[PDB]
């Protein structure tokens, strides 16, 4: 997080820090489902937002019905519409690399669907996503105000936890074939109780 | 006599007497309108 710039604007990168703080996992609605009494027939709706795609796109702010196009009353049909999972967290420098002294830099990462809840706050992390731009950073309208910039951050798509020393992620290790057989061969000696023992330290 | 209408006959009814010189073509005039909002998609109705 202290040697992302603004040169790596719209790239992909990977970066690794600490968990610091995450947000409640909340549903997005993409896609309503309706009922009307007076015809029998069921209508449908989409939304989308800027954060669903990597390209620009020109914005269709659609509006929630509640008419039918013939003026009839709507019911909405919650079982049957859609929602998605949504998350925002928050990454920092590691405390075992970050300089002494120094105030720390972090930056956010937005995580969508199955990838929700795959940490908590004090993990090591590694994530690999897209450093993007979004809005107008005051300049649309006067806005006379110059001190703010562009709103920046990291669509994420991958996030790999890390193991240290004193911290609360496990470390584990993934078995091969030629592992295990030697594992179940000196399973079988008499002395494996001194093996093992002698070598610690 | 159309010669005799003045303003104390503004708004009121008369009764008036002459010969038609001229009818013109038939025009369109809405009584009844569906509208949408081209942004939004907000739809409502009017009516005359
Ligand atoms: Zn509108």
């Amino acid at each position: 997080p202290r040697t992302l710039t603004a040169q790596h604007l719209n790239k992909l990168v990977s970066v690794e820090g600490i968990v610091t703080k995450t947000s409640l996992v909340r549903p997005k609605l993409i896609r309503s489902v309706h009922y009307a009494a007076k015809t029998g027939r069921f209508h449908y709706r989409d939304y989308t937002d800027a954060t669903t795609t990597l390209t620009t796109r020109i914005p269709t702010p659609a509006i929630y019905p509640t008419e039918d196009t013939e003026g009839n009353k709507l019911t909405t049909e919650y079982g049957y519409s859609t929602f998605i999972d949504h998350q925002r967290i928050t990454v920092q420098e590691m405390p075992e690399m970050a300089p002494a002294g120094q105030l720390p830099r972090s930056i956010d990462v937005i995580l969508d669907d199955d990838l929700v809840d795959k940490t908590k706050p004090g993990d090591r992390v590694n994530v690999v996503g897209v450093f993007k731009s979004l809005g107008a950073g005051g300049m649309n309208q006067s806005n006379s105000n110059t001190l703010i910039g562009f709103k920046t951050l990291i669509l994420g798509n991958t996030v790999y936890p890390l193991h240290a020393r004193s911290t609360g992620v496990a470390a584990r290790q993934m078995l091969t074939d030629f592992d295990i057989r030697n594992i179940n061969k000196l399973s079988k000696k008499k002395d494996i109780f001194d093996i093992l023992s002698q070598s610690l330290a | 006599p159309l010669r005799d209408l003045d303003s104390e006959h503004v708004s009121k009814i008369v009764r008036l007497s002459g010969i038609i010189i001229s009818t013109s073509v038939l025009s369109s005039r809405a009584t009844y309108l569906s509208i949408m909002c081209r942004n939004c998609r907000h739809t409502t109705s009017i009516t005359i």
